[PDB]
Parts: structure tokens; sequence; C-alpha cells
């Protein structure tokens, strides 16, 4: 079985090595299509503590298409780190980041104590807190406006029933496993009638000629003798087809 | 800080009569963030008026509350033997916090 | 209703730093106010101050600070507040109180009680 | 340029020598409100962009770029005498076939036989029933029927 060589690889890397980790609450989205989804390297990366699968096998998601893959990357605490799944509830489960009940998509989150962890505290991921009403499934709110408990307006000034919807996470490197802060990044995997440009590497294997053997050219299948040809093909073409319609 | 001075001290009145009771500041503060509120001698307070013109939950009709600018006050038409207690003027808005200074309505 | 738990009888002496506790229940104790006062026996009672239980923000008065500082447990859900350098003339009582108020979308009073730390100090 | 429908498949023609005819615009509505795509090839880059285009009422090209307003939720980025293109949609797929030959002729259609090499298959799902061309010379238009041919 052979296929052409494996180019232009989604951009996997650019969202689970990224220097910086999107807020609890405002979780960063990007759209992956197009590309060589090389699932195997992260699904045989020992990097991840958490590596949950949800609609696809594990080890054979490589096989499946999808229109495209979301990915969004945040960082949370390593409590909150079990709230990342379908039908899960939580302070992040239902204001900074749902999930649907019927969620297809892999989740991977691993701890990154030892990079986002300051000794001052590392403030810089905010969580939504107090909100109206349980957020939507994929649904980023990121209003920064005083929550009100009550019915007292707070007029932009914090009082009494007025509470900061954000609240910062007091990630240390001293501090505990559940505390500790945690990359998570959950790959969603859209797939509407769209023709599926995203599809996992191919297989390829060594030539043989002069052998009767069972071949597999990327949609062509069949069996028998490969031999030298000196026949010309155009550029675009890929097989010739004799008079009785047979390859 | 914004300091509040509050009725003296020790004033006793028959039950059964009206009671008035006032609050003065030093600077002027917001109606929208005002409260007086009771406090039984040996016993944690009790919310009495919010806002100068919404009844606090748990509170009889006969007690009321009002006022404006710097001065403000709290009446009690007829007096029972549930209103031998403390009363309390604080405004709770922004950071300054400043608690009642105390007016004792006593039984004779 | 509410129910605000907090500690017993207490009787210390100067200079400890007492520790008191705050716990809740009956409404959803995830990032309310807690703001707690002190009073003498029979006497008038002053400010203490604050804390935001769901980032632990501490807001205290003029005189409290460098000698109070709390705490806080969100798996008890309780405020943990301590004092330093006390008196012999600091015998009291301490309260704690929350936003008396039922679910997310409720009422704005601090209406209930808790149980009252009677702090008496001789010696 | 006068906005024109696409029916099942659209074949453009143009006699130039200057290249001031280096665009297309393909969609339905052409203003934001669904998908549109964009062609412009420009110097030896031909940029085809699908995306959420507010296009100008009269798109141009300078000699300055005054095509659309703004490019909001884009779905697909691609880079890479007688010209003549076929542009079809079918089954989810843009298929673009071209082809470059000599001209001999001013204003009209030279009466010979030129087999158009595919380009490109764009697999992007847009509903297209309108297009417009971008220019910096004339050109001309036909419509694919669903006939059967004998090559």
């Amino acid at each position: 079985v052979r296929f052409p060589n494996i180019t232009n690889l989604c951009p996997f890397g650019e969202v689970f090595n990224a220097t910086r980790f999107a807020s609890v609450y405002a979780w960063n989205r990007k759209r992956i299509s197009n590309c060589v989804a090389d699932y195997s390297v992260l699904y045989n990366s020992a990097s991840f503590s958490t590596f949950k699968c949800y609609g696809v096998s594990p080890t054979k998601l490589n096989d499946l298409c999808f229109t495209n893959v979301y990915a969004d990357s945040f960082v949370i605490r390593g409590d909150e780190v079990r709230q990342i799944a379908p039908g899960q509830t939580g302070k992040i489960a239902d204001y900074n980041y749902k999930l649907p009940d019927d969620f297809t998509g892999c989740v991977i989150a691993w701890n990154s104590n030892n990079l986002d962890s300051k000794v001052g505290g590392n403030y810089n991921y905010l969580y939504r807190l107090f909100r109206k009403s349980n957020l939507k499934p994929f649904e980023r709110d990121i209003s920064t406006e005083i929550y009100q408990a009550g019915s007292t307006p707070c007029n932009g000034v914090e009082g009494f029933n007025c509470y900061f919807p954000l609240q910062s996470y007091g990630f240390q490197p001293t501090n505990g496993v559940g505390y500790q802060p945690y990359r998570v990044v959950v790959l969603s995997f859209e797939l509407l009638h769209a023709p599926a440009t995203v599809c996992g590497p191919k297989k390829s294997t060594n030539l043989v000629k002069n052998k009767c053997v069972n071949f597999n050219f990327n949609g062509l299948t069949g069996t028998g003798v490969l031999t030298e040809s000196n026949k010309k093909f155009l550029p675009f073409q890929q097989f010739g087809r004799d008079i009785a319609d047979t390859t | 800080e914004i300091v509040l001075t509050q009725s003296p001290g020790t004033l006793s009145l028959s039950p059964g009569e009206r009671a008035t009771l006032s609050c003065r500041g030093s600077q002027s503060v917001r109606s929208s963030y005002l409260g007086w509120y009771q406090q039984k001698p040996g016993q944690a307070p009790r919310l009495l008026i919010y806002g100068a013109s919404s009844r606090a939950t748990g509170i009889p009709d006969r007690f009321s509350g009002s006022g404006s600018g710097t001065d403000f006050t709290l009446t009690i038409s007829r007096l029972e033997p549930e209103d031998f207690a403390v009363y309390y003027c604080q405004q709770y808005g922004s950071s300054p916090w400043t608690f009642g200074q105390g007016t004792k309505v006593e039984i004779k | 209703q509410m129910q605000l738990v907090q500690s017993g009888p207490e009787v210390k002496k100067p200079g400890t730093s007492v520790k008191v506790s705050c716990k809740a229940s009956g409404f959803t104790f995830t990032s309310s106010a807690v703001q707690w006062v002190r009073q003498a026996r029979g006497q008038r009672l002053e400010w203490i101050g604050w804390i935001v239980v769901g980032s632990g923000n501490t807001d205290y008065a003029q005189q409290f600070q460098e000698r109070v500082t709390i705490t806080r447990d969100m798996s008890t859900s309780t405020a943990y507040m301590e004092l330093s350098s006390l008196g012999s003339e600091d015998t009291a009582v301490y309260y704690c109180a929350a936003p008396n108020c039922s679910g997310g979308s409720c009422y704005d009073g601090f209406d209930l009680w808790g149980q009252g730390t009677m702090v008496t100090v001789s010696s | 340029n006068p906005v024109l429908p696409f029916n099942d498949g659209v074949y453009f023609a143009s006699t130039e020598k200057s290249n001031i005819i280096r665009g297309w615009i393909f969609g339905t509505t052409l203003d934001s409100k669904t998908q549109s795509l964009l062609i412009v090839n420009n110097a030896t880059n031909v940029v085809i962009k699908v995306c959420e285009f507010q296009f100008c009422n009269d798109p141009f090209l300078g000699v300055e770029f005054r095509v659309y307003s703004s490019a909001n939720n884009c779905t697909f980025e691609y880079v890479s005498n007688l010209r003549e293109f076929v542009f079809k949609n079918i089954d989810g797929y843009f298929k673009i076939y071209s082809k470059h030959t000599p001209i001999n002729l001013v204003r009209d259609l030279p009466q010979g036989f030129s087999a158009l090499e595919p380009l490109v298959d764009l697999p992007i799902g847009i509903n297209i029933t309108r297009f417009q061309t971008l220019l910096a010379a004339a050109y001309y238009v036909g419509y694919l029927q669903p006939r059967t041919f004998l090559l």
C-alpha cells in the first residue's frame, strides 16, 4: 500500500508547546483543517497526564476524517482537571468552559507547574465564578461587568452583592497537585457536509516488482504484477485505463 | 475617612408613644447604600431599614426610616417590649464602612 | 433560612494569637463575603472588616491591620480569622455574618446570625 | 464588470496582453452574510481566500486594491495572449481548470481546439450562484450544460 509523502501536517505543536496558556474563562480556540493530523505522536507521547477520548478510539482516531478540528486550550487547576468532561458540572464546567453531553473529541491535559506556576503566584489565569446562568456548550464568555448577586445595581462600584465574576488562580510551585497549574487542550472534531480534508497519516510500504502482490495506490486497489512501464503520463494524470475500462 | 455621629446616649421613652432617632455625618453619603439596624443588649444586630425606602425582611411595618443629605432618621410609632435595643447607622457602598454609633431605646 | 456556625466559649491570656472559624450552611457559600463584628460586654461595637471568600480578599479598619488576618477553606466553606497582640481589656465576643440570601439570585440583607465566640481574658 | 450568475459551471475566456483582468469573486450574497471566495492573481502570486467578505459595490483594482471592506470568519486560504478558465462546484469541490495559448485575434474567439488542463480542486463547501470579475480589454462568458461528448 502506497500513499504520497506525508506533508502539510497540522500545527499541533503550536498548541501544546505554546509559550502562553489562555485563561479558563477565555480559552483560546484554534481551527485546524486541510492538514495531516499527526494524532499518533500525541497518542504515544507520555507527557500527558490525562488523555480522554469520547466518541473516537484513541488508537484509531488517525483513521477518522473530520471537516475541522477545534483546539480549545487553557490553563486550569488540578482539581478542575476532572471538570473538563462531557456531562460534568462545576464552576469551570458551567461558567468558564462548557462541554456538550454528546461531545466527540479528545481532551489532553498535562501538569504545567514547572512552566506556569510562579513563586510569587501566577494570577494571569482567570476563571468565571459568578454568572447569571450556566454557559452553553462551547460558549466563550469574557464579560468583565461586576456580577450583581441581588437586585441592587452595582453601578461599576464593588460592594454588597457586587463581586467580580472572574477569580484568579494561585499557581505556585509549592502548591499541591490539585492547586498546581495544568494545561488542558480539547480537540473537538467537527464533521459537517464538507469534503473533510482533515485526516490522519497514511501508511506507506516498500515497493515490490515482478511478483503477484495486492497493490493499493491511494484509492485504486487490485492484485497483479507491477513492472516497469515505457508509457508517458500527463503531469496531472494518475493512472491509465485500457479500452475495456480496465486499469 | 468619613465619620458619623448618632442620637445621644441613654434616652428613655414611655412605651406606646412615638420615638425618633437621628444620624448625621460630616460628609455627604449616598442614600442608595444606607442602612439602619437594631441590636439587643446582649445579642447580634439585626437589619431594620435599608435604602431609607425599603423595609427589611422580618421587620414589622410600624418601623420606618428616612432622611436625606447628611441627616437620616428612624421612627417607631408604638413601642413594644421588643424595642428595648440599640440602633445603628451605616453606609455600605465602596471601601469605607462606617458602622453605627449606638442609640439605646430603653424601657421606663 | 441559613445557619452560621462559630466557636463556643473561650478563655485566653493576653498576647495569644486567637484563632476563630466561621462556617455557613443553607446557602451557596461560593463567593459571598463574610463580615466580622466584635463587641465587649454591654459595650458599643465598632468595625472589624470583611473578607471575600471567593478570592480571599481581606479588608479591615485602620486599627486592625498587622494584627488580624483571615484565610479561606472551600472544602468546609469556612473563613478562618486570627488576632494577634491582644490585651487584658480586650474581653469581648465575636460574631460573623454573610449576606442573608438563598441561591445565586437572592436578597441583599445580612439577616441571620452565627453562634458567637466569647473571648474572656484574665491575668 | 457586471455581476453574473453561476448556474452549473462558468467558462471564462480572455484575450489580453496586459493582464488587466486578474481576479474573480464567487458566492451568493457577497455582503459578508454568507461565505465568499476571492481569487487574485497579482505579480507572481495567486491568492485564493474563502472568507465572509463584505465586498464593495463596485470592486476594482489599481494600476491600489478596493474589492471588499472587511473579511470576517475565514474558512480557507491558498497561495500559488488567450487564457481560458472553467469553474465548477461539484459535490462540495470547486474545480478550476486553466489553459493558456497564444492569441492571433484582436476581438474574436479563434476557431481552434485546445483542452483545458486541470489546475486546482479546492475542497470548499461554498454555495456559488453569482460571480463577478476583477480588472486592474474584453472577455467572454459561457455557461456549461449537462451534455454528452465524444473525445
